[PDB]
RNA sequence: GCUGCGGUUAAAAAGCUCGUAGUUGGAUCUAGGUUUACCUUGAAUAAAUCAGAGUGCUCAAUACAAGCGCUUGCUUGAAUAGCAUCAUGGAAUAAUGAAAUUAAUGGUUAAGAGGGACAAACCGGGGGCAUUCGUAUCAUUACGCGAGAGGUGAAAUUCGUGGACCGUAGUGAGACGCCCAACAGCGAAAGCAUUUGCCAAGAAUGUCUUCAUUAAUCAAGAACGAAAGUCAGAGGUUCGAAGGCGAUUAGAUACCGCCCUAGUUCUGACCGUAAACGAUGCCAUCUCGCGAUUCGGAGGGUGCCCUGCCGAGGAGCAUCCGGAAACGAAAGUCUUUCGGUUCCGGGGGUAGUAUGGUUGCAAAG
RNA sequence: UUUUUUUUUU
């Protein structure tokens, strides 16, 4: 059974840059996943994608720009706080020159610079690098 | 796997401790019988009573015997065996002596090529074994 | 190959490609208006259909259930509704 | 160590396979796992197909032949030969040897 | 309740006999005193007269079973045979 | 099928057609459509085989495209819903020919087995309609009148 | 080992399935140009200790002091940091509720989730009950034969002129379904193979049919579960533990041969264990090429052939990555660890032993 | 056809 379709699609994902692919399929596509891919396409470690309409969960196709060395889900969606933001990044990022720790808050998904800029904590959904 | 939800730690602390009981370590130490079969009781040291003298044969590939001594202890009238150490040792310690017993080393294990025996002498008729052998100190 | 279209499958491949693993589903079923020499009314069936579809006039069978789709009797044509 | 991918058998899909009692020692083997043998030889040795039809009864007669088909356990068969054992790569080989 | 864990109806016989006799009566017990479905009227009426004898308290049929049981099997399988020969 | 006690991973289903509305030739109207489930709910169908009969002769591809409603609630509307919903029904009959079989059959493990998950069926389905609502709340499957329930 | 271990072979996947608690659960409602849970900030929150600011106790551990003028004096430090409750703001994520005189009156979609329906010269050693047939083994009858037959490495025990063994033709019993028969099929697993009839069930495929989250895994709990074994009743052909003989041997309580008892078979109950093995738990998802094979479908040619055809199986050889390696298209996508969930392991023995509990007629589980 | 053994340490 299906429980994490942002899990799934962030594996696609990576099967793909691995195997050099130019494009990758994610299915269920979902709104979480539309945020997801947003922030990695900011800081540029995806290029475009076009969300295709089946009058269903719908797909997605991106354009994998071959610069993604991972992109991995953290499952349970635990709770951060502002204060044990610097050890979470510490623990699950190669450096603290590069990579994004990717949390939903309040505000909404966002990165975890921007999540300390605007003093935020929340939800841990992911990390790219 | 394990389980991982937000929600299961109940499941993950009662099965953390249901399977630290398969742990020697932490079995040993809380088994509840450690005192009542420890011969020294959790004791570094006991003293105890010389019952008679004799000989061990070192376990293979070496040769020689061991002079050890049968001692009973005072704390609580348990029979153990332990080892005299250094050469011509056994000659201080006569029958019938009160004698200071420590452990071997190994935490209730036998050590070298002696089998079975887990304790050594420290002192005989409060006097250190070593000083005797050292010269620097006489049998009282 | 590395570089491939998955915005816009060959029409060849979605055609040869299972009904639901195509970019969007399409079914490969279809309505058919059927003829039969004789009465001559024109008559609105399903491809796979499971029903002994009936003339509604002259009472002679039109199609006939299979385990995909259905086979027409024989002297009966069929035309794809659009 | 694992010897073989199928483990010395042929059951794929499969649950039990009923045995076979070898010919010479009468051993249970299983049928997917026995060394089996379709031989069809002549009914006379070959050193005396010409006597028996120099005294044929009759103008033109067809010899007929004996069909067997034999079943070993890998035992009885390795010790009559009728397999060897082989080299570690060339036990993947599947193909009949000549004949 | 449950009056009795294992003896059921032949707890009358108290410690008795020894246990496996008792068992061995208890499945033949309970057979001849049960009621059965009768295929007659379709009620569950028929009862145990006497040993092969059975009475249904609704139709009033009387049919010769068996001693601790209505019908039996070898009755049945014979019944069966007669049945198949008749049909072919 | 899907796989719920057995092992099918099955990839065989309906594939609805992009197209939300009605084909230009379908002249059917929403109206006449509804009068026509009516008229197969009086002679006796379940929607699933209405459902059929409409695609396969009407020409009728998607009633809820159609009438704007699903069958099931064109029935519940019109006041022809039933006492037991379609699939419940379907499971309990199949237990009731199930058990049929093994009073005549008591050798039949198999059938014990089947018998076993058709039941375990049943009470899931049971629960979920209890707690939508769609059964009495003291409603309880028995193996004793399930027949005559079913029938 | 939550971060953060391991379970094919080193210890470790329950035989298999159903199932309550528990854990976990698809997508979807203002993008643009009522409740909770959670996060932020405050409030309430003894010292000593820890961290930490200041300060030449001669340094330091400490301590909480002290430093300046000039006398009648001034100024000081003894900081600061360190579940539950209340309040504030935030409205992503995750749960939860609303409707079956006017107004657009009020039902998200229909998951490459799940269930149910419908189709089929459907598919199958799937299951059950009856039934038909076949040689063979054994026994026996009739007829012929004439002295060996059987068995082994060689023999012997054994059978044989009361005429065996061998032939031909019958008769009876019980067991078993050869060849076809396969890297074939079905079943949850254990397992499943002579013909036919009946009974209920099911896979896959087809589907513009229906319901609409009904789902995954599952403590306790429950069904099934080879062989042997136990109880009762029938059968007792073959083979055959135990037993008895003949050999072999130093011995031979064995291997070999002969005669056999329980058993092997049927019916109704027990037991619940196997190297019950793929020594690999289940569900979902992604990553490679090739040509074969079983079932169904689509499109053509003449049951067969073709379609680099579509699904679903069961495999094999071109195999990224992985692995201690053997090897694995999963045992890969893991120090770049983190989809969900159940069970299990923690150096070798003692030991699956003792004791207690429980199940069983016992054996034992 | 038969074919059992090979003290301790180094």
């Amino acid at each position: 059974v299906r429980m994490n379709v942002l899990a799934d699609a962030l594996n696609a994902i990576n099967n793909a840059e691995k195997r050099g692919k130019r494009q990758v399929l994610i299915r269920p596509a979902s709104k979480v996943i539309v945020r997801f891919l947003t922030v990695m396409m900011k800081h540029g470690y995806i290029g475009e994608f076009e969300i295709v309409d089946d009058h269903r969960a719908g797909k997605i196709v991106v354009n994998l720009t071959g610069r993604l060395n991972k992109a991995s889900v953290i499952s349970p969606r635990l709770n951060i706080r502002l204060n044990d933001l610097e050890k979470y990044t510490n623990t699950l990022l190669p450096s603290r020159q590069f990579g994004y720790l990717i949390l939903t808050t309040s505000a909404g998904i966002m990165d975890h610079e921007e999540a300390r800029r605007k003093h935020l904590g929340g939800k841990i959904l992911g990390f790219f690098f | 796997g394990k389980p991982k939800g937000l929600c299961t730690a109940r499941k993950l602390k009662t099965h953390r401790q249901e399977q630290r009981w398969n742990d020697k370590r932490y079995k040993k130490a809380h088994i509840g019988t450690r005192w009542k079969s420890n011969p020294f009781g959790g004791a570094s040291h006991a003293k105890g009573i010389v019952l008679e003298k004799i000989g061990v044969e070192a376990k293979q590939p070496n040769s020689a015997i061991r002079k050890c001594v049968r001692v009973q202890l005072i704390k609580n009238g348990k029979k153990i065996t332990a080892f005299v150490p250094n050469d011509g040792c056994l000659n201080f310690v006569e029958e019938n002596d009160e004698v200071l017993v420590s452990g071997f080393g190994r935490s209730g294990h036998a050590v070298g090529d002696i089998p079975g025996v887990r304790f050594k002498i420290v002192k005989v008729a409060n006097t250190s074994l070593i000083a005797l052998f050292k010269g620097k100190k006489e049998r009282p | 190959p590395l570089a491939v279209d998955l915005l816009h499958p060959e029409p060849q491949r979605e055609i040869r490609c299972h009904k639901l693993k195509r970019l969007v589903q399409h079914p490969n079923s279809y309505f058919m208006d059927v003829k039969c020499s004789g009465c001559f009314k024109i008559s609105t069936v399903f491809s796979h259909a499971t029903t002994v579809v009936v003339c509604v006039g002259c009472n002679t069978v039109l199609c006939q259930p299979t385990r995909g789709k259905a086979k027409l009797t024989e002297g009966c044509s069929f035309r794809k509704k659009q | 160590t694992f010897k073989r991918r199928n483990h010395g058998r042929n059951k794929k899909n499969r649950g039990h396979v009923a045995f076979i009692r070898c010919t010479n020692c009468g051993r249970c083997c299983p049928k997917d796992k026995a060394i089996k043998k379709f031989v069809v030889r002549n009914i006379v040795e070959a050193a005396a197909v010409r006597d028996i039809g120099d005294a044929s009864a009759y103008t033109q007669y067809a010899l007929p032949k004996l069909y067997h088909k034999l079943h070993y356990c890998i035992a009885c068969a390795i010790h009559s030969k009728v397999v060897r054992n082989r080299s570690r790569e060339a036990r993947r080989d599947r193909n009949p040897p000549p004949r | 309740a449950k009056r009795t864990k294992k003896v059921g109806i032949v707890g009358k016989y108290g410690t008795r006999y020894g246990a496996s006799l008792r068992k061995m009566a208890k499945k033949l017990e309970v057979a001849q005193h049960s009621r059965y479905t009768c295929s007659f009227c379709g009620k569950e009426a028929m009862k145990r007269k006497a040993t092969g004898i059975w009475n249904c308290a609704k139709c009033h049929k009387v049919v010769a079973g068996g001693a601790y049981v209505y019908g039996t099997v070898t009755a049945a399988t014979v019944r069966s045979t007669i049945r198949r020969l008749r049909d072919l | 099928m899907g796989r719920m006690h057995n092992p099918g991973k099955g990839m065989a289903k309906s594939a609805i057609p992009y197209r939300r509305s009605v084909p230009s030739w379908q002249k059917m109207t929403a109206e006449e459509v509804q009068d026509q489930i009516v008229k197969m709910a009086k002679k006796g169908l379940r929607p699933s085989q209405i459902g059929v009969i409409l695609r396969d002769s009407h020409g009728v591809g998607q009633v809820r495209r159609l009438a704007g409603n699903k069958i099931f609630r064109i029935l519940k509307s019109k006041g022809m819903a039933p006492e037991l919903p379609e699939d419940l029904y379907h499971l309990v009959k199949k237990a009731v020919a199930i058990r049929k079989h093994l009073e005549r059959s008591r050798k039949d493990i198999d059938s014990k087995y089947r018998l076993i998950l058709v039941e375990s069926r049943i009470h899931r389905l049971a629960r979920y309609y209890k707690t939508k609502r769609q059964l009495p709340p003291t409603w309880k499957y028995e193996s004793g009148t399930a027949a005559s329930l079913v029938s």
